[PDB]
């Protein structure tokens, strides 16, 4: 009895497996997000740097 | 870390209590870091008092940082403090001499820096004859006595140096 | 010189850490030869209580005579393999006086190498590969059964091993070891019962492996004891000589300083 | 941010053993990009004018270079990934309720017969076919041994 | 002070018998285990270049290391724990750290909560 | 014995092919038959050429026959001798030296001659009158980089 109960209660836990793939696609998707924006500003502040430089 | 500055307290008080005799602490060399711990445990134990007249121990300190004539002449201070103590007073003092080996470095410093020819090893020419001129003042007399306690560094581990 | 010196000194240290360590080691292996010895020592002694029991006497009329010594392959255990070769030369002195026949088996590649050029002819077989493991009743058998396949009928034989006595003490025993004619003819052997021929030579070989897988667990336990000690003789032995270098080495170091202190002044006072 | 938080050995104990390692390195992926997201801020600080407007003495390079830059919009890139996950998560919702409804069944059902088993006839009124009722092992195996006494003798 | 006196303690009894290495495997089996704790602390003194531990990390790798968790890993995994643990810690328990930090001791609420997060990773290690 | 001046004229080679950089080889104090056999070897190898101008190497010799003062300078003049391909044409310059220890006892000898400072001093490579201000004149200019290999 308690052994199907058992069986229960995991496969019930079986959501965690969904949700964790979720976590790292909104992850990835803001960090090459972010790393664009950064890429942006860290190239045009090259440009400027590199005029008022010379 | 063997609780030498323990003993060399417990010398003091003890000899200040059963045989009446101060004592004299000559710090021939001392890092001054270590001068000041000193003074402080001294302070503490009772063996200075900084606000009565019942200390016991007198201090002569000529520490790392002078030139090589201080170091050299603080250990004869010192003698000359307890000197005093065994003659005019006629007691049995101790004087503590911390340390030695510094007081036959500062010796062979005065030497090389007036142009005496270094002896063996490298020691000054006059290392046995200032040691002598030293340590036979610290005897007993008619009158009293002195007892000297001195910490010996043996360089390069080494006692046949 | 400074730094012959200090090459002598670093191979002293070197060999002396070896020692410590191998004494550990045997002392190491004492641990668990001492243990396996007390049911060993019962059983071979269960063994031989019977032969002490009916008093048998051996015959002192025969000749062809088997003389087993149990050592090891492994040296450095000091006293063990020259005492069985001692033991081992003087029985065949005194029993080769007589015109006894006698041959030799050799429990051990130390045994055999020191008694292998006196005594060559006088040998049958000897073995090897004893020493690095704890010995266990298998090898027994398999020196019994060679010594039985061996073509050589011996009329009494006697095995000579290390009988450890303490920590620091052992001693050099010899057990007998009687053949079928023997304990048959023996007339204290007419009460015990049900005894032929038959019965007697499968016993006799049985007490035969016995004895032999006795002698062995006495003798390992003996030799690491001994080791244990020899290691740690030679591990003082070789802290002394580095006191004797260090002394040399500080002389020898003054020495140096004063005289580039010599050269650096006459150098200089010469202007 | 929506982020789902989660247990950890919750996760390893709903791993079918043939594909263990990819969710491990699907763990792995996780921790290093929550890192990647701790190694940097949301925004980057924007590029002001005014120490350009008076240091850069090129003309309209600052100007057009900011221009542009307003003028400049990031593709924020869109998933495409979620939806399909979040359609497999429901289809193995659905196989999960059935199966779980399955072994409800099964489990009333062990709870019926411990139940028969619990209410029993005190044994010293209970017949050697009240017996065999109560354990089908106890029954004899009429057709391997028809005869007497219907078993081996050894085990008699 | 706490993790430093038992840590230099069993270093040197690692120390004093070091020399027997190469032969542990027929050695008493407590000198052995000071043995292994002795690789295994040692392993954990090691540290890259340029990478300056703050100290409460460094006091929970130590206690990590000290109190016997790292004797059943292998050392060539050693590191590899010690980085990724100190990650984890940093990552998941900054207000324990914080409170670490802002105390300068292992208190026993801290010292319990050290070993749930030690038991937990190790457990979760691979 | 191992083959060590094929390894010195193929790093020649090599950076003088690859790079547009030449190279200058300082015998200081050295042994007149291995500098021939240098010599040769380099001729008959292709690093100099008797007959054109692309030779890639310059050598610089102080043989161990030669007062002191000349197997003391006789590394500076290759030095020298790099440095102008460095801070004139901006290259990146092979500099071999045949042995640092033969540079030190050269001048130790040169020291004990003068009479000013003790045989037990040596040289020292941090002090400016010494050692020092050479070791310090190769680098890693922003017009250009001498590397020094010593064997
Ligand atoms: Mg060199």
């Amino acid at each position: 009895i308690d052994t199907e109960k058992s069986q229960q209660a995991l496969v019930q836990k079986r959501h965690y497996l969904f949700d964790v793939q979720r976590n790292n696609i909104a992850m990835a998707l803001e960090v090459t997000y972010r790393e664009r924006l950064y890429r942006v500003y860290k190239e045009v502040k090259n440009r400027l740097d590199y005029h008022i430089s010379v | 870390g063997v609780g030498k500055t323990v003993l060399i307290m417990e010398l003091i008080n003890n000899v200040a209590k059963a045989h009446g005799g101060y004592s004299v602490f000559a710090g021939v060399g001392e890092r001054t870091r270590e001068g000041n711990d000193l003074y402080h445990e001294m302070i503490e134990s009772g063996v200075i008092n900084l606000k009565d007249a019942t200390s016991k121990v007198a201090l002569v300190y000529g520490q790392m940082n002078e030139p090589p004539g201080a170091r050299a002449r603080v250990a004869l201070t010192g003698l000359t403090v307890a000197e005093y103590f065994r003659d005019q007073e006629g007691q049995d003092v101790l004087l503590f001499i911390d340390n030695i080996f510094r007081f036959t470095q500062a010796g062979s410093e005065v030497s090389a820096l007036l142009g005496r020819i270094p002896s063996a090893v490298g020691y000054q020419p006059t290392l046995a004859t200032d040691m002598g001129t030293m340590q036979e003042r610290i005897t007993t007399t008619k009158k009293g006595s002195i007892t000297s306690v001195q910490a010996i560094y043996v360089p390069a581990d080494d006692l046949t140096d | 010189t400074l730094k012959d010196i200090t090459r002598r000194l670093k191979s002293i240290k070197n060999i002396q850490k070896i020692t410590k360590s191998m004494k550990m080691v045997a002392a190491a292996k004492y641990a668990r030869a001492e243990r396996e010895l007390k049911p060993a020592r019962i059983y071979g002694l269960g063994s031989l209580a019977l032969y002490e029991k009916a008093d048998i006497k051996g015959p002192e009329d025969k000749k062809k005579h088997l003389l087993i010594g149990v050592s090891s392959d492994r040296g450095l255990c000091g006293a063990i393999h020259s005492s069985i070769a001692k033991q081992m030369k003087s029985e065949v002195a005194t029993l080769t006086a007589a015109g006894k026949e006698v041959m030799l088996v050799g429990i051990g590649d130390k045994i055999r190498g020191i008694l292998y050029r006196t005594h060559s002819d006088q040998f049958l077989v000897a073995f090897k590969e004893v020493g690095r493991k704890p010995p266990t009743f298998g090898d027994a058998s398999v020196i019994a059964l060679e010594l039985l396949n061996s073509g050589y009928e011996f009329d009494e034989g006697s095995i000579i091993f290390n009988k450890f006595r303490s920590v620091i003490s052992y001693k050099t025993e010899e057990k007998p070891i009687f053949s079928l004619n023997t304990v048959a003819s023996a007339d204290s052997m007419s009460i015990y019962d049900d005894i032929d021929a038959d019965v007697l030579q499968n016993y006799q070989e049985y007490n035969l492996a016995n004895i032999i897988y006795y002698s062995l667990k006495e003798s390992t336990t003996s030799e690491q004891s001994a080791r244990m000690t020899a290691m740690d003789n030679a591990s003082k032995n070789a802290s002394e000589m580095i006191d004797k270098l260090t002394l040399t080495f500080n002389r020898t170091r003054q020495a140096v300083i004063t005289k580039e202190l010599i050269e650096i002044i006459s150098g200089a006072a010469a202007l | 941010l929506a982020l789902k938080t989660i247990d950890w050995v919750a996760f390893a104990e709903i791993i079918p053993q043939n594909q263990k390692a990819i969710a491990s390195s699907l763990k792995s992926w996780n921790e290093t990009l929550t890192s990647r997201l701790a190694a940097l801020p949301e925004n980057p600080p924007a590029i002001d004018w005014a120490y350009y407007k008076a240091n850069v003495a090129k003309a309209g390079l600052v100007d057009d270079f900011e221009k542009k830059f307003n003028a400049l919009k990031v593709p924020v890139p869109e998933d495409k990934y979620t939806a399909q996950v979040d359609a497999e998560e429901k289809e193995d919702v659905k196989s999960c309720a059935e199966w779980v409804s399955l072994s409800k069944a099964r489990i009333v059902e062990y709870e019926k017969e411990m139940e028969k088993m619990k209410n029993l006839i005190p044994f010293d009124q209970m017949t050697i076919e009240d017996l065999n009722e109560a354990f089908p092992e106890t029954k004899l195996d009429k057709k391997k041994y028809p005869y007497w006494p219907h078993q081996p003798i050894e085990n008699l | 002070k706490q993790v430093a006196g038992t840590m230099k303690l069993e270093l040197a009894q690692y120390r004093e018998v070091a020399a027997f290495a190469q032969f542990g495997s027929d050695l008493d089996a407590a000198t052995q285990q000071l043995l292994s704790r002795g690789v295994r602390l040692t392993e954990l003194l090691k540290q890259g270049q340029y990478s300056p531990m703050a100290i409460e990390e460094q006091v929970a790798v130590i206690y990590a290391g000290v109190r016997g968790y790292l004797d059943k890993l292998e050392p060539s995994k050693i590191t590899k724990f010690e980085n990724a643990f100190l990650s984890h810690v940093v990552s998941q328990h900054q207000a324990l750290l914080g409170t670490i930090r802002a105390d300068g001791k292992i208190s026993e609420q801290s010292d319990a909560k050290l070993k749930e997060i030690v038991t937990n990773f190790l457990a979760g290690f691979e």
